[PDB]
């Protein structure tokens, strides 16, 4: 149970892991995932300076 | 991470997707319309392993 | 999605390979497993149509 795959589009990366059954799929990625991101309010003058 | 498979909706938490089928993963890069992905069998392995 | 999981019977392509499926024995999986191609009613739905 061995087969590989191939993308048209380079945007879209595929890997078959084994047991994967032979065909043809139509994939739409409409949305992407992103992770938080959480920064000070303020600046400071250098990071030696002790914050608390 | 949002995509579609061939109809079928998919949600998941990050930009690798595994589990659309069983067996195949994906690494989503950017947004795609329309994309093939196509699987097809090989016996290399098994004919290698025979040989040897 | 996590905790969902579907089944699908994917034929060869071309229009002349639509299946007729019908579950002979047992009734709830007639129940879950019933298409009738020609009629184009079961309790399957079709994802992907067939094209030449």
């Amino acid at each position: 149970k061995s087969t590989v795959a191939s993308s048209t589009t380079e945007d879209l990366k595929v890997s078959t892991t084994a047991g994967a059954a032979a065909g043809t799929y139509k994939i739409n990625v409409t949305q992407l995932a992103a992770a938080q991101s959480l920064a000070t309010k303020t600046t400071f003058a250098t990071t030696k300076e002790q914050l608390g | 991470a949002k995509l579609n498979v061939n109809g079928i909706d998919i949600e998941r938490q990050s930009n690798t997707v595994t589990d659309a089928p069983q067996g195949i993963t994906l690494t989503l890069t950017k947004k795609v319309t329309d994309a093939t992905v196509t699987v097809t069998k090989d016996d290399t392995k098994a004919k290698e392993a025979i040989k040897s | 999605k996590e905790n969902e999981f579907q089944l699908v019977l994917t034929a060869n392509s071309g229009t002349d390979n639509t299946m007729k499926i019908t579950v002979e024995g047992d009734t709830k999986l007639n129940d879950l497993l019933a298409y009738d191609s020609t009629t184009n009613t079961g309790n399957m739905q079709e994802l992907v149509k067939a094209e030449n």
